[PDB]
RNA sequence: CAUCCGGUCGAUCCUGCCGGAGCGCGACGCUCUCCCCAAGGACGAAGCCAUGCAUGCCCGCUCACCCGGGACGCGGCGGACGGCUCAGGACAACGGUUGCACCCCCCGCGGCGGUCCCUGCUAGCCGGACACCGCUGGCAACCCGGCGCCAAGACGUGCGCGCACGGGCGCGCGCCCCGCGGGCGAGCAGCGUGACGCAGCGACGGCCCGCCCGGGCUUCCGGGGCAUCACCCGGUCGGCGCGGUCGCGGCGCGCCGAGGGCCCGACGCCUGGCGGAGAAUCAGGGUUCGACUCCGGAGAGCGGGCCUGCGAGACGGCCCGCACAUCCAAGGACGGCAGCAGGCGCGGAACUUGCCCAAUGCGCGGCGCGCGAGGCAGCGACGGGGAGCGCGCGAGCGAGGCGGGCCCACAGCCCCCGCCGCGCAGCCGAGGGCAAGGUCUGUGCCAGCAGCCGCGGUAAUUCCAGCUCGGCGAGCGUCGCGCGGCGCUGCUGCAGUUGAAACGCCCGUAGUUGGCCCCCCGCCGCCACGAGGAAACGGGAGCGCUCCAGGCAGGCCCGUUGGCCC
RNA sequence: GAAGGGCCGCGAGCCCCCGCGCCUGGAGGAAGGAGAAGUCGUAACAAGGUAUCCGUAGGUGAACCUGCGGAUGGAUCCUU
RNA sequence: AAAAUGGAGA
């Protein structure tokens, strides 16, 4: 998306019934601007901001790219 | 009123959501407005530049870009500021229909008069590229403030590589 | 049972629970929602209606005897259903068409007892207790 | 909102779990006899209350002693309780409530009071009595037959002085 | 729903007004004025059940109109009538003045006040706001909010008044440890000190306080409302800020129904 | 709060489900000497409404063939509050957590309260101009015809301090990070400069900013079923401008780039889908329901649009489309009860075309009025909580009659007093589970009984009656329901060699799961553990209504209460 | 500056083709189920008289029979 | 070699 990135956060579910958890996740859409370009597989904060459009409501601050291929392994940090 | 709700907008993933109720007040649109700007009075008198109030929420006063054709301007470098009718709408940009009715648009590049500007030939060449719009009567500038909601046109100079960049679209494009 | 248990697990268990819940007769006749609409009540305790042809089913075994049972038109889903009448030589003050409450065997669907084929039961007929007419308690 | 209906409704009366039980139907009866109850449903609304007292003190007795949760429910436990006269003042202690008897429910009941004290001398004659108005709790006429009086104030169990205590002059019929 | 409401029933009362939810069709709602909805306890029930000076809300009625209480010099007809901490409810005909401090049981209560106390009420202060044109302005606690303010005091300062013109008695500055009075959760009435700050470039500042029990509890900044520069320095409830405990009030109690 | 037992047979030991047995809620039926507190058209009809009422209050301005009582209107404020029902609505409504430096607000409340004047000026007070009325118009009504005067705490013109002061402009800090103060967590506000410009109010000068307040968005974590719905969206999805709104925004309108979201189930479809606080029944663990108090959301036959206002797309505001009405004199008009009664309709079923502002709150208003909100009574086996029909050998009462007292907007009721006192019961069974006759009468596998398992084929412990008697009881039963039973839905905690059940076999991607192992660091998750999180209700201080059920009162009183856990 | 007209901005509804989705009416077919005593054979259960039974084809009044590969739940736990 | 029934319900 043009000067936008969509990052996935996850969120493990304690259900009760059962005390196992459920890996549910969450793609946040938010605003990268051409001064800190991103890798793939990188933590990227997004700031509670202004409602920018429809889906933007974010902004990016700190990006940390990790090494090689990052996959996923549901890590909510 | 023509509202601007999201329940009305398609979800990102492309639900079509039922709206929970009927439309609200609070989210009520009004009337876009089309400026009209008067290139000579002439022989006709049925049209004068006058501006519109308007109801709002909370009891708020808004002017409007029903008919205003005279226009303010200020030199950035100079700092003064001297007021005229602008001769129309230019380089609207959005769409090039709107520059035909002279539809003021916020920070739209318009054509502007030199009215009471003429006396800049006076400074020994300040802006020479502004010195040669200011005789000949027709400038470029960007009416920065909002029209409709605030009925005002009072507008910035256009000076910078920014002039240039629009300049080169103004002369030949 | 192979059983798949681990923290992250709540996924196998909310499905495998959600569809092995609608396997026994009884949670289905429940849950699956068919049975609103299926039965002739509308799932109450009484229906209001019209009486139609009066009816003498043979019974099974040990029971060996017919019992007069009256079938009639619910007026709400206007479906013709027959109920069982009560005591002793109840049927005789039952004979052309009356305002007749029919309520449920108990078992709610299966025919009761051994008398084959009879679902619902009938509770009252014109606007007295059909069980106080067979006792001379409230009758025409 | 509707205000006036607002309100709360209780369930003394709690049927048990399987009813036709010879055990339990027989001492119903000798219950009934040993302390004059004209219902059965009175019974059952002792054992009502009877189990949310056995209930607060198992929960008190496998918390730890002077737990704050337990210190205060204790001492509110012992209080109801040595008011009640079923727990004996002496006993004083939480776990004591464990053990408890029904009888000493009825026990308190002040219509078992006047019997006791030969004030009718029979539970009959008792619930007559009361229903006739002729004991008074501290003077305090009540015609209900279970008036409940705690221990601490046994004492001020009082007789009636419409035709009972020193006739005011009311013998019911005989006077006319 | 549609526009602004004025109406409460008797369930939304705040539960530390203690109005009783029996013998209530709808709660006595405040009407907004210089104490906001939840903190202001109606004055039907300060004059109608507190005082027990009227039988029946009608009773507040007949008389608040006619100059009976006056804090900072007003009655008014309405038994709505805002208050909140350190106000002098003061009433000529009664003999007596007095402040309302939060009892320990949440409720605001009377405290009979001395006509020295009587002079002087408090508001806390925020952060100062340019008003008018840009001419200095503070933000208050309880809406007094006043313009020229003291140049230099910078944030969180308390406030006290004369009751009349009502100048700034004291800018009280914190200075850590400084004696605090937080009314917040379980803060009804209860003294300490001030100890750790935790700002932590977040929402909501921690801020502890040790106190003559011995209890150092971090709360919201938001209910402070300092009781002197150093001491009380106002006379506290008859608690003093030591906070009772439920088995003491049993006993309190206990000898009380005896004795009477 | 950790449970059974009747049933596959010739018997046994099972699995397995059927049935009782417990418990709540409503019907229904059989029935009531009580007394007290009480739900009440939620249930495929958010179907239609006849008939009344349901937001009214003060005349600044009164000159009205009056009086000190003042009509009327102009105005002022309220009818955006409430009451009601959950139709619609499935990243919505909804609970809690963020922020609004993306924002409006009336009441009240604390500050401010300079307002150039071009013009006209009376600036110690200027206008002309409407109702009420006066007079005379129509119609079948509805509906409101002209004219004539005439006032405002009505409406309008306008005086007043160019550091006028309305917005909105145009324009002016920085110097690689960070601190300073009117500042915040955040360079945000404000000021200055330049151009406009006409907001104040003001003809009895109140504009402005705060505080509260009620909104308006918004951030996270939650927020039905269905895969006999797998790929879906096309302003769809990101930017780039712009319009529009109180306001951010695809919200719209242009311009572009191809995006979005998905088996962790997207999109679609359905819902006799309002969510939550709550409610039911249970050891734990659960399961089930949330329409009714309260809290938020919606909606007033149905769709749209709009006004008035500070706030409504209001609906006992309007105007149109669509249905259905009503008057209707044929020319017209004029509705809206998912407000309270009350009908019609409907069903198994669901209260007075009552009284009514005294209270309880809210409107207008210091010298009181309204509010079918509510209060009160009526009705009412929804349901509760507590009595009786004797005890005894005498004499005793409570359901009542009459009067008193008391009580109550008014009456009632418990109560209090006396003459008197008219004590009076049901509905289920009796072979087993499941308690209680192989009594005595009809009786012929007939009638019938019969939850269940089973009885009646001519000598019934099983029916049909009268005996008796067991249980429960002014409440007993019959049904449909939810929970427990049922570890028969299984996470705890089930089976799959033969009862019901391992894919015929192997690879394989997501999904799930990965041995030891690096003490100390940083994130995960994770517990301890706070801050701040509305109650009602429930856990639970204290408290004797004639005892509780109740309620939060009470008395010489913890500043007596109503503690505390939610 | 009204009654109007115009250019339009919204906007319910309509109409015309469809793409769905829910509900229903049918002459008649084609099944399933139930009740002490109907028929025609008698398949299987004893090696039930041809041991069964499964898959798959072929016939067949009616169950059934037959062909080919299996399994014993077989009547064989057992001779180089 | 053939070799088929056995009403219902205690």
């Amino acid at each position: 998306m043009q000067r936008s990135i969509i990052v996935r956060r996850d969120y493990l579910h304690f259900v009760q019934k059962y005390k196992r958890y459920e890996r549910r996740h969450k793609h946040v859409a938010a605003h990268l601007s051409p001064c800190f370009r991103v890798k793939e597989g990188d933590i990227v904060t997004i700031g509670e901001c202004r409602p920018l459009s429809k889906t933007i409501r974010f902004n990016v601050i700190k990006v940390e790219p990790v090494s090689e291929a990052a996959k996923k392994r549901f890590s909510p940090f | 009123g023509i509202t601007h709700d999201k329940m009305y907008k398609r979800s990102k993933t492309g639900a079509v959501q039922g709206k929970w109720h009927k439309k609200r007040k609070y989210n009520l649109g009004r009337q876009p407005a089309n400026t009209k700007l008067i290139v000579k009075v002439t022989s006709k008198k049925n049209e004068g530049q006058k501006i519109s109030t308007i109801r709002c929420r909370g009891g708020n006063i808004k002017r409007r870009a029903l008919r205003l054709s005279h226009g303010s301007f200020a030199w950035g470098s100079a700092d003064i500021s001297h007021k005229a009718r602008i001769l129309q709408v230019v380089y609207n940009s959005t769409s090039n229909e709107l520059v035909r009715t002279n539809t003021l648009v916020k920070g739209c590049v318009v054509q502007i008069d030199s009215a009471p500007f003429k006396s800049a030939l006076s400074n020994d060449t300040l802006d020479k590229e502004i010195l040669d719009q200011i005789r000949g009567d027709h400038i470029l500038a960007r009416i920065s403030s909002r029209p409709g909601q605030v009925g005002t046109a009072d507008g910035y100079i256009l000076e910078g590589p920014e002039l240039l960049f629009y300049q080169k679209k103004l002369a030949p494009k | 049972s192979g059983k798949t248990s681990g923290l992250y697990t709540a996924r196998k268990l909310r499905t495998i629970r959600r569809i092995q819940r609608w396997a026994d007769k009884r949670y289905r006749k429940a849950h699956l929602g068919t049975w609103l609409k299926a039965n002739p009540l509308e799932g109450a305790c009484m229906a209001r209606g019209i009486v139609t042809q009066k009816i003498g089913i043979s019974a099974k075994q040990p029971n060996s005897a017919v019992r007069k049972a009256v079938r009639v038109q619910l007026t709400k889903n206007s479906k013709k259903i027959t109920a069982f009448v009560p005591r002793d030589g109840s049927l005789t003050y039952i004979d052309n068409n009356d305002e007749v409450l029919v309520a449920g065997f108990g078992r709610a669907g299966r025919a009761v007892g051994d008398i084959p084929g009879c679902r619902f039961k009938v509770i009252k007929v014109a606007g007295i207790g059909l069980l106080a007419l067979f006792l001379r308690k409230r009758e025409k | 909102p509707r205000i006036s209906r607002h309100r709360n409704s209780s369930k003394t009366y709690s049927t048990p779990k399987k009813p036709f039980t010879k055990p339990r139907l027989d001492a119903e009866l000798k219950l009934c006899g040993e302390y004059g109850l004209k219902c059965k449903r009175e019974i059952y609304r002792a054992r009502y209350m009877l189990a949310k007292i056995r209930r607060t003190a198992r929960n008190l007795l496998t918390l730890d002693e002077n737990d704050i949760k337990r210190r205060f429910e204790g001492a509110a436990l012992l209080r109801r309780l040595h008011m009640l006269g079923i727990l004996d003042e002496e006993k004083d202690q939480l776990d004591y409530v464990l053990g408890l008897r029904i009888e000493d429910i009825f026990k308190r009941r002040l219509q078992s009071v006047i019997v006791e004290s030969k004030l009718a001398k029979s539970v009959h004659h008792a619930r007559n009595m009361i229903k006739a108005r002729h004991i008074s709790v501290g003077g305090q006429i009540v015609n209900i037959p279970s008036y409940m009086v705690r221990i601490s104030n046994t004492s001020r169990v009082a007789i009636a002085d419409t035709s009972s205590l020193a006739p005011n002059g009311k013998p019911g019929r005989t006077k006319r | 729903a549609r526009g602004v409401r004025k109406h409460l029933k008797r369930l939304n009362a705040p539960k530390h007004w203690l109005l009783d939810k029996m013998g209530g069709i709808w709660a006595p709602r405040p009407t907004n004025g210089p104490h906001g909805l939840r903190e202001c306890i109606p004055l039907i029930l300060i004059l109608r059940n507190r005082l027990h000076y009227a039988n029946t809300y009608a009773e507040t009625s007949m008389i608040l109109q006619d100059k009976n209480v006056l804090i900072d010099g007003k009655p008014r007809t309405d038994p709505t009538f805002p208050v909140g901490f350190m106000d002098v409810f003061e009433i000529p005909k009664v003999h007596k003045t007095f402040r309302v401090l939060y009892d320990v049981k949440g409720r605001f209560t009377l405290v009979p006040i001395q006509s020295n106390e009587a002079g002087f009420k408090l508001c806390r202060v925020q952060k100062i706001f340019l008003g008018d044109k840009g001419m200095p302005y503070l933000s208050t606690h309880d809406a007094r909010t006043i313009r020229f303010p003291h140049p230099d005091i910078k944030t969180n300062d308390t406030i006290k008044i004369n009751l009349k013109t009502g100048k700034i008695d004291e800018w009280y500055k914190f200075d850590i440890g400084k004696i605090v009075m937080v009314t917040g959760g379980r803060n009804c009435g209860r003294i300490g000190t001030i100890q750790a700050i935790d700002k932590h470039m977040g929402s909501y500042t921690m801020i502890r306080m040790k106190d003559t029990e011995g209890t150092e509890f971090l709360t919201r900044l938001c209910n402070v409302f300092v009781i002197g520069n150093d001491s009380p320095a106002v006379a506290i409830p008859t608690t003093k800020g030591i906070r009772p405990d439920i088995i003491k009030n049993r006993e309190l109690r206990l000898r009380s129904i005896a004795k009477r």
